[PDB]
């Protein structure tokens, strides 16, 4: 449940991830965050012909939007309520 | 909530104007998340730097005022070699001992 | 725009002249801005004179008649706090919520965080309007030292 | 009368001196005015004084500077009157042509007056002029 | 002109000046403006007499003092409007009730107008505008 | 009654009318002549007319 | 409704004016039209007006070209209702039909009926056409009102 005094609901109390400061922005890609998906930045967007940057991977990728969805801002990563994301794929659900 | 919609230039069809929440459906939610968010940093930084500024101007010194006030002596001397001479410091006077 | 100003830049200007000659630090040069009725801040109190490297700042002193174009944009700066901004940061500084800006907490979002100066001038922002928590009221605070 | 003009006097009377009492003491703006620039002598202020009732005190030399402030109206107006007069909107003003205007309005004006605008515009050899400062000598300036 | 206006202006030209001619001159103004008071800058005074062509004649100086004394709307109805505007029942027209008036009603008048009228004015000090014996002034009643 | 007390607040409306169109108008012509020019200068030879 | 009372209506159409441009405010128009030989109902008295805002009703007033449709629209009513259904009903109302009715019992079927007035409404009508006695003889009452 929710009590940070024990981490004994820190397994269910939930680490919604985040990044620390006040820009909301910076952690999903304005092109494309991305089955454990690879969180990162479209680098050239030719279709899904897309080379994120793999910020997961660091890699320059032409790599699948299955994996490049709507991975919203890790802000809304590990969140309690998925619908807490901005767009709830499971890019960012998973 | 609908004036600050308009303030984020928008209205409630993806979120909504309700009767106590804009409620929000996936999408504009974070979407203007990250609006506030952002203009949340800019308006801290704006104000710090200004602040910086302004606080070098709350922390002037009070040589400041010294300076203003040798200022305000050099225009007094100015001023008294301005009016004292010409019969301009004369021509309100030496009637009032009879007035 | 005057010489009873430009007397009083000049003087200001000497004022932070360490060295007295009529040419003074960047850094100190726009801190004379500052003491002009101008208030810029450390960056923009350089910003104004080309960007000056650090040493700029201190080595290339600057004369008078190079401190017109800085002072013209030290006023340019318009870095003096618009009261909007002024209260809006110092809300999302207000994040007591209460009109006041916790003391502490300031000079924890002014000199732990954004832009820097003297610790001292943040404390000088809070004391002076130092109160119960130190909650600086923020609006007061603001118009006082905006007026100041 | 006006107000700034009377509070301008208070400032400087109450700026001049070093011991105020509503009055003006002979010592105390003498050692300043021979400080910073002509030393003048007890007789300058032994007329001032037997130029007033008695002794030269607070609403003397106020009335005093009211009135030799006063013929003077708001600035305001005249500042924005001195600055439509030009063609080419430079941003200085010439007195040539005003006293050769005002010298064929109404009556035959003085030379006193003249020279008392002369003795306080800085002029240079082309006729350069501005009335940011004119009408602020005329109110009482700093030259 | 008014008639009494015009009689009060011959008054005028009769009191300032001994050698009633139909004309006034400087001289006989500087020194009766520096008996009552105390003349200011001669400039101001040639400004006041060249309102008109040259030396102020008779029927000149009549019209120049009837155009420098009007301008607006005569007392009478003035005070006749501020008694039935009255909405406070004190006998005159308060300061802040030509302050309401003015902002939704006619044209929108500064303050610096009713601060001027306060100052420069032997009125009642109490909030409160009186036009019994003003707006005779503003017919050169007192001041 | 409505009707009636329309006929009957004629007599106060048209005079009320009538009375804030003369105060406006004399109100704002004193308040121009207290913001004329040829107050401050004329008001010192006003003391001799 | 004739285009030749057109002067008379524009005449107290500007009666009761009060911005002063020809054009009335519609609350204002609309006791005008009442006082043109008719009586409606401030309610009414808006609605004729191509049914304006109680903004429009007394913000934007009547351009007169307008106030020739309100005058088609108020002259529908030109008075009330007739005075013998008005003896009969308020004595069937009145709880003995004698005659008159309570100032009590008729200010309140004029507060309490139809369109709300207010009591100064009900009561110009019934004072001033009051019999003193608290039953106040609606036929005085009605009639004066109706003539007046």
């Amino acid at each position: 449940s929710q009590k940070p005094l024990s981490d004994d609901e820190k397994f269910l109390f939930v680490d919604k991830n985040f990044v620390n400061n006040p820009l909301a922005q910076a952690d999903w890609s304005a092109k494309k965050l991305v089955h454990g998906f690879e969180a990162a930045s479209i680098k050239e967007e030719k279709g899904d012909e897309v080379t994120v940057e793999l910020q997961e991977n660091g890699k320059k990728v032409t790599l699948s939007k299955d994996d490049i969805q709507k991975m919203n801002p890790p802000k809304f990563s590990k969140v309690e309520d998925m619908a807490e994301l901005t767009c709830l794929n499971e890019a960012s659900v998973l | 909530c609908i004036l600050m919609i308009k303030a984020l230039e928008l209205d409630p069809n993806l979120y909504r104007i309700g009767q106590s929440k804009i409620f929000f459906r996936t999408g504009v939610l974070a979407h203007l998340e990250e609006e506030r968010d952002l203009k949340i940093t800019d308006v801290i930084i704006a104000f710090q730097a200004q602040c910086r500024g302004y606080l070098a101007r709350k922390a002037f010194a009070k040589r400041q005022q010294q300076l203003t006030a040798m200022k305000v002596i050099q225009r007094n001397c100015a001023a008294y070699l301005k009016l004292r001479n010409w019969q301009w410091w004369r021509l309100f006077t030496k009637v009032k001992p009879l007035l | 725009f005057s010489e009873e100003q430009t007397a009083e830049f000049k003087e200001a200007f000497q004022l932070f002249d360490r060295t007295g000659d009529g040419k003074i630090l960047y850094s100190q040069c726009g801190d004379v801005m500052r003491a002009l009725g101008q208030n810029p801040t450390n960056a923009e109190v350089m910003k104004v004179l080309g960007n000056p490297k650090s040493d700029e700042m201190n080595l290339k002193t600057l004369n008078f008649e190079q401190f017109l174009p800085m002072m013209q944009t030290i006023a340019k700066n318009k870095d003096q706090g618009c009261f909007e901004d002024y209260v809006e940061g110092l809300r999302v500084f207000d994040k007591e919520g209460n009109g006041t800006v916790m003391g502490a907490e300031i000079r924890h979002v002014l000199v732990t965080l954004g832009e820097k100066m003297t610790e001292e001038e943040v404390e000088q922002l809070v004391a002076g309007h130092e109160d119960s928590n130190g909650c600086i009221n923020y609006e007061e605070l603001v118009r006082m030292v905006l007026s100041g | 009368f006006d107000q700034s003009q009377i509070q301008e006097f208070k400032e400087a009377f109450n700026m001049i001196d070093q011991n105020r009492d509503g009055f003006i003491d002979k010592e105390d703006l003498h050692d300043m005015l021979a400080s910073m620039g002509k030393n003048p002598t007890d007789e300058y202020l032994e007329g001032m004084m037997s130029e007033a009732p008695g002794p030269i005190n607070f609403t003397m030399f106020l009335t005093m500077f009211g009135e030799k402030l006063n013929g003077t109206d708001p600035e305001d107006v005249i500042r924005n009157a001195f600055a439509c007069f030009d063609e080419e909107a430079s941003g200085f003003i010439h007195e040539d042509h005003l006293r050769e205007l005002l010298t064929t309005m109404g009556d035959r004006f003085t030379d006193e007056e003249v020279d008392e605008m002369y003795r306080e515009a800085p002029i240079d050899k082309k006729g350069n002029f501005n009335y940011v400062e004119f009408t602020r000598i005329l109110k009482h300036g700093a030259k």
